[PDB]
RNA sequence: GGGCCCGGGGGGCCACGCGUCCCCCGCGAGCGCACGGGGUCGGCGGCGAUGUCGGCUACCCACCCGACCCGUCUUGAAAC
RNA sequence: GCCGUCGCUGGCAGUCGGCAGAGCGAGAAAGAGAGUGGCGCGGACGCUACGCCGCGACGAGUAGGAGGGCCGCUGCGGUG
C-alpha cells in the first residue's frame, strides 16, 4: 500500500504525452463502502424539500 | 487486493445477478458465471476467459498478462483457436497447466471450451 | 533420493500394525481371563451354599451391590424433590435406564422416587445385552455408539478400560471405576415393554411395577432390551 | 508356485471354523513353512514412424459431472448369489402352477435351473405344458412324487436356453416353435410318461385343474 | 417427553464483528484461519476480541 | 426426447394440499392466503383434532430436491439472450424459463439460443 | 475351590527362530472368500397412435374416520 | 427417513502437481525433521469463507420479547 507508481498524461488524441504524474497518495487511502454508504446516505437527505398536508 | 476487491463487489455489482434463489456473475473472463472469488474475472491479477470465436467457428482463450494492471486496454491477450474438438483442449490444458496460469481454472476452462465447441455444431 | 523415504514410511506403517496386532491379543486374553472369573464367581456362590447346607447352617450371600434403574412414569405432574432425584440418576425420559452402585447413600435415594421406577438386579447377561445392543458412549458430550473398541479406550483407557469386556467388567463387579464407566455409558433408551405391563402406579409386591423386583428386572430387561 | 489346496478348516457353522488358530497353525505346518524378505505403439508410416496413445484424450467434456459411489461389499451381481430351494420340492414332484396361462394345472418338477427357476413338463400330451420354466414362489409343492431318477434330462437345456428371443415390429410378429423344441418335448416326454402311467389314476390327476370350492381352506387342506 | 430447560440453550456470545468494516473483516477471516490451524491461544483470544463491540474495546493510553 | 438433468432423483413431498386459511371457506372476505390464527379461543391455533391444519418447519422439503422441477431441473427466469448465457455451464441443474413480459419476436431468438447452448426451456411454444 | 487350573512320578492352546546372559528348575510376498466404515443385480416380464398411457395438487361427486362460530373480555365461551 | 434449532464458540485457505509425489482418526505429549563424524505431459467436484462440510441432542405455547424473510406495497439514488 506504499506503491505510487507514475501515471501517464494523455493527448488530446489519446496517446501518451511523454509527462508523467507520481500517484497521489489519496488513491491508496482506504476504500470503505459502509463509510461512503453513511455519508452519502445522510448527505442526500440535505437537499430534499418538506412536505406535509 | 483480490480479497479486498472482493469485499467490495461481493454483493454489490453490475455484474451480479440475484434470482430464483440462484446467484450469477455476467462479467468476463468468469468461466462459470458464478458469483465466486474463485471464479471472478477482475479482481485477480491472472485470469482465464473462454469465449466464442467472432465467426461461429472456434474459441477465444483469453489472458491476463502480469503487467498492466491499471492499463485496461492492453491488459488481456486474446488467442483464436479453431482446431478439432481434441486438440482445442489441449492446447487449452497447456496454455494453464505448463504456464502454471491458474492452475485451478483448468477444467473450468476445458468444460467452458467444449460447451462452445458443442453449441457451434448443426443443430439437430 | 526417495527410496529411502519410502522405507520409512513403510516401517512406520509395519509398527502401527505390530503394535495394533498386540493389542488385539491383550483384549483376546483380557476376556478369557473375565470368562474364568464370572465362572468362578458363580461357581463359588453355589459352593458356599453348598457347604452350609451340609452342616445344617444357613448361607447369607452378600447384598447386590449393582442396581439396574428404570424410570416407569412420565414427566407431568413431578414433585419437586422426586424431580430432582431423577435428573441425579440421570433417568430425565421414561424408560430410560442406568446402572447404580448400591449403597447406604444411593438405596435411600431410590426410596425417594419409589413410584417412578422399577429396580433390581441385574445378572452378566442383562450387562452384556444392554451393553452391545444399547450402550453409547459419551465422548465430548455427544452420544456414541460404541462400535469400535477406540472409543472406550481414548475415553477410558487411562483407568486400564480399553475395550467392551473391559467395560462390562467394571460394570459389573462395580470396579474401582464404576464411577467413570459408568459416566461414560449415556443413559439407556429402552423400548416400550413387549407384552406389557402390570400395573405402573403400584408396587411390584402389590402385583404392580414400581419398586425393587430384585432380580426380576432381568425379565424386564429381556422385554425391554 | 503349487497347486491349491481345499481348506483344512472344515466350517462349523457360517463364519466359524471348525479348528482354532494354533490347531491350523500346526495342521498347515507353518512351523516350517517360514518365509522372509504400455500406453503407446509405435507404428512405421509411409518422417518414418509415429508414436501413437493406445488411448485418446476425449474430445468432450460435459458441464457437470456426478462424483464416485462410496464402496460397499456384500453386493454382489445376480449370476453370482445363492439359489435356494423349498425342500418340499424334489426332482419328480408334482407342482400346482399359481400364474400364467398355465395357472391351476399340475406339472412334473425335474430340475432347477442355474438362475434358480424350476425346469418342468407337464408332459405336453397330458395337460399342453411343455418343457417350461416356472418360478418356485408361485407353484403349491404337492406330496405326490414319481421317481424320475432314471431320466436323463438334456444338458443344453438351460437358461439361456428357454430365455425369450426379442420380436421386431414395424406388423404383428408370431412366436414358433423351433423344431429342436419339439425333438427335445419328444426326448424327455417318452422317459417321464412311462413313469406317470405306473402310478394309477395318476395321469388324470395330471390332466385335471386345480381349483378352490366352496367351504374348502387353503390352509387346512393337505397338498 | 424429555424433562429439560431451553431457556438456556442458545448461548449468547458473538460469532463475527457486528462492524461492517472490509478491513476488519479480512482481519477476522486471518485470525480465523490462525486460531483453527494453530494451537495458540493467543489466537483465539485475539479473534475473540476483533468480533468484540466498541466499548468492550476500550482505548488503552500510551502512559 | 427432451434434455435430461445430470440425476432426477425421486422427489418426495410431505404434504401436497395447500395451506388453506381458517374460515376462508366460510366468507368470500377471508382469501385462502395462509394467515397465523391468533384468536384466544381459536381452534385450529390449539391443535385440535380433525381441523384446518397449520404449517410449521417440520414439512420442510428435502434441502436435494428443494425447487426442483418435476423434470428434474430448477428454473431460472431469463428475459433476455444474455441472461440466458449464465447457464451455459450449468446446462444440466437449471432450465430456462422465459419472462412473461418478452415479446413474441424475441422468444424466438432466446428460444432458437437455448437450443444451440443445450439449456432447456420450461416455456418454448408460447407466443407462436 | 485358588495358586498363568501349585510341585513330582482322547482333545484344545491369540505356544511354535536362535545364539545366548539368566530368574527359576521393527518393512516377506502374492491370490482369494467374507455376518467386515448404511443396496445392489455384470436379473427379468408385459403394454403402447384415436384409444390408450402418466398428471401430487386443482374442478365435481361419493364414501369411512374426525369435526360446535369467529373476534373479545374472562378462573371459565359453541354458549341462553 | 426428512425439516429446522441448538451445541461441538467442530472441520476446510492443502486446489501446497512433472520447480509433482497425494498421508496426520488415532487408545495413551511432542518431527511422515535437516544434514556432520564414527515410452506418455495426465490427474473429477470444491472456496457466493456472509461460503461449504461433518457429528450429537433437541422441537407445546397465551401475555410478552428477539431473530430471519430471494415475504408484500409506494416513492428516491444507483445498476440491469
Ligand atoms: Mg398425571
Ligand atoms: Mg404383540
Ligand atoms: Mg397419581
Ligand atoms: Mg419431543
Ligand atoms: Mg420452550
Ligand atoms: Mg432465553
Ligand atoms: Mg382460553
Ligand atoms: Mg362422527
Ligand atoms: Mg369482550
Ligand atoms: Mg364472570
Ligand atoms: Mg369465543
Ligand atoms: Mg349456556
Ligand atoms: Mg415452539
Amino acid at each position: 500500500a506504499c506503491a505510487r507508481p507514475l501515471i501517464s498524461v494523455y493527448s488530446e488524441k489519446g496517446e501518451s504525452s511523454g509527462k508523467n504524474v507520481t500517484l497521489p497518495a489519496v488513491f491508496k487511502a482506504p476504500i470503505r463502502p459502509d463509510i461512503v454508504n453513511f455519508v452519502h446516505t445522510n448527505l442526500r437527505k440535505n437537499n430534499r424539500q418538506p412536505y406535509a398536508v | 487486493s483480490a480479497h479486498l476487491q472482493w469485499m467490495v463487489v461481493r454483493n454489490c455489482s453490475s455484474f451480479l445477478i440475484k434470482r430464483n434463489k440462484q446467484t450469477y456473475s455476467t462479467e468476463p473472463n468468469n468461466l462459470k458465471a458464478r458469483n465466486s472469488f474463485r471464479y471472478n474475472g477482475l479482481i485477480h491479477r491472472k485470469t482465464v476467459g473462454v469465449e466464442p470465436a467472432a465467426d461461429g467457428k472456434g474459441v477465444v482463450v483469453v489472458m491476463k498478462r502480469r503487467s498492466g494492471q491499471r492499463k485496461p486496454a492492453t491488459s488481456y491477450v486474446r488467442t483464436t483457436i479453431n482446431k478439432n474438438a481434441r486438440a482445442t483442449l489441449s492446447s487449452i490444458r497447456h496454455m494453464i497447466r505448463k504456464n502454471k496460469y491458474h492452475p485451478d481454472l483448468r477444467m473450468a476452462a476445458i468444460r467452458r471450451a467444449s460447451a462452445i465447441l458443442r453449441s457451434q455444431k448443426p443443430v439437430m | 533420493n526417495f527410496a529411502e523415504l519410502k522405507i520409512k514410511r513403510l516401517r512406520k506403517k509395519f509398527a502401527q500394525k505390530m503394535l495394533r496386532k498386540a493389542r488385539r491379543k491383550l483384549i483376546y486374553e483380557k476376556a478369557k481371563h473375565y470368562h474364568k472369573e464370572y465362572r468362578q464367581m458363580y461357581r463359588t456362590e453355589i459352593r458356599m451354599a453348598r457347604m452350609a447346607r451340609k452342616a445344617g447352617n444357613f448361607y447369607v450371600p452378600a447384598e447386590p451391590k449393582l442396581a439396574f434403574v428404570i424410570r416407569i412414569r412420565g414427566i407431568n405432574g413431578v414433585s419437586p424433590k422426586v424431580r430432582k432425584v431423577l435428573q441425579l440418576l440421570r433417568l430425565r425420559q421414561i424408560f430410560n435406564g442406568t446402572f447404580v452402585k448400591l449403597n447406604k447413600a444411593s438405596i435411600n435415594m431410590l426410596r425417594i422416587v419409589e413410584p417412578y421406577i422399577a429396580w433390581g438386579y441385574p445378572n452378566l447377561k442383562s450387562v452384556n445385552e444392554l451393553i452391545y445392543k444399547r450402550g453409547y458412549g459419551k465422548i465430548n458430550k455427544k452420544r456414541i455408539a460404541l462400535t469400535d473398541n477406540t472409543l472406550i479406550a481414548r475415553s477410558l483407557g487411562k483407568y486400564n478400560i480399553i475395550c467392551m469386556e473391559d467395560l462390562i467388567h467394571e460394570i459389573y463387579t462395580v470396579g474401582k471405576h464404576f464411577k467413570e464407566a459408568n459416566n461414560f455409558l449415556w443413559p439407556f433408551k429402552l423400548s416400550s415393554p413387549r407384552g406389557g405391563m402390570k400395573k405402573k402406579t403400584t408396587h411390584f409386591v402389590e402385583g404392580g411395577d414400581a419398586g425393587n423386583r430384585e432380580d426380576q428386572i432381568n425379565r424386564l430387561i429381556r422385554r425391554m432390551n | 508356485k503349487g497347486k491349491p489346496h481345499c481348506s483344512r478348516n472344515p466350517v462349523l457353522v457360517r463364519g466359524i471354523g471348525r479348528y482354532s488358530r494354533s490347531a491350523m497353525y500346526s495342521r498347515k505346518a507353518l512351523y516350517k513353512r517360514k518365509y522372509a524378505a504400455l500406453a503407446t505403439v509405435t507404428k512405421p508410416v509411409g518422417g518414418g514412424t509415429r508414436v501413437v496413445k493406445l488411448r485418446k484424450m476425449p474430445r468432450y467434456y460435459p458441464t457437470e459431472d456426478v462424483p464416485r459411489k462410496l464402496l460397499s461389499h456384500g453386493k454382489k451381481p445376480f449370476s453370482q448369489h445363492v439359489r435356494k430351494l423349498r425342500a418340499s420340492i424334489t426332482p419328480g414332484t408334482i407342482l400346482i402352477i399359481l400364474t400364467g396361462r398355465h395357472r391351476g394345472k399340475r406339472v412334473v418338477f425335474l430340475k432347477q435351473l442355474s438362475s434358480g427357476l424350476l425346469l418342468v413338463t407337464g408332459p405336453l400330451s397330458l395337460n399342453r405344458v411343455p418343457l417350461r420354466r416356472t418360478h418356485q414362489k408361485f407353484v403349491i409343492a404337492t406330496s405326490t412324487k414319481i421317481d424320475i431318477s432314471g431320466v436323463k434330462i438334456p444338458k443344453h437345456l438351460t437358461d439361456a436356453y428357454f430365455k425369450k428371443k426379442k420380436l421386431r415390429k414395424p406388423e404383428k410378429e408370431k412366436y414358433e416353435i423351433t423344431e429342436q423344441r419339439k425333438v427335445d418335448q419328444k426326448a424327455v416326454d417318452s422317459q417321464i410318461l412311462p413313469k406317470i402311467k405306473a402310478v394309477p389314476q395318476l395321469q388324470g390327476y395330471l390332466r385335471s385343474v386345480f381349483a378352490l370350492t366352496n367351504g374348502v381352506y387353503p390352509h387346512k387342506l393337505v397338498f | 417427553g424429555v424433562d429439560i430447560r431451553h431457556n438456556k440453550d442458545r448461548k449468547v456470545r458473538r460469532k463475527e464483528p457486528k462492524s461492517q468494516d472490509i478491513y476488519l473483516r479480512l482481519l477476522v477471516k486471518l485470525y480465523r484461519f490462525l486460531a483453527r490451524r494453530t494451537n495458540s491461544t493467543f489466537n483465539q483470544v485475539v479473534l475473540k476480541r476483533l468480533f468484540m463491540s466498541r466499548t468492550n474495546r476500550p482505548p488503552l493510553s500510551l502512559s | 426426447a427432451a434434455l435430461r438433468p445430470l440425476v432426477k432423483p425421486k422427489i418426495v413431498k410431505k404434504r401436497t394440499k395447500k395451506f388453506i386459511r381458517h374460515q376462508s371457506d366460510r366468507y368470500v372476505k377471508i382469501k385462502r392466503n395462509w394467515r397465523k390464527p391468533r384468536g384466544i379461543d381459536n381452534r385450529v391455533r390449539r391443535r385440535f383434532k380433525g381441523q384446518i391444519l397449520m404449517p410449521n418447519i417440520g414439512y420442510g422439503s428435502n434441502k436435494k430436491t428443494k425447487h426442483m422441477l418435476p423434470s428434474g431441473f430448477r428454473k431460472f427466469l431469463v428475459h433476455n439472450v444474455k441472461e440466458l448465457e449464465v447457464l451455459l455451464m450449468c446446462n444440466k441443474s437449471y432450465c430456462a424459463e422465459i419472462a412473461h413480459n418478452v415479446s413474441s419476436k424475441n422468444r424466438k431468438a432466446i428460444v432458437e439460443r437455448a437450443a444451440q447452448l443445450a439449456i432447456r426451456v420450461t416455456n418454448p411454444n408460447a407466443r407462436l
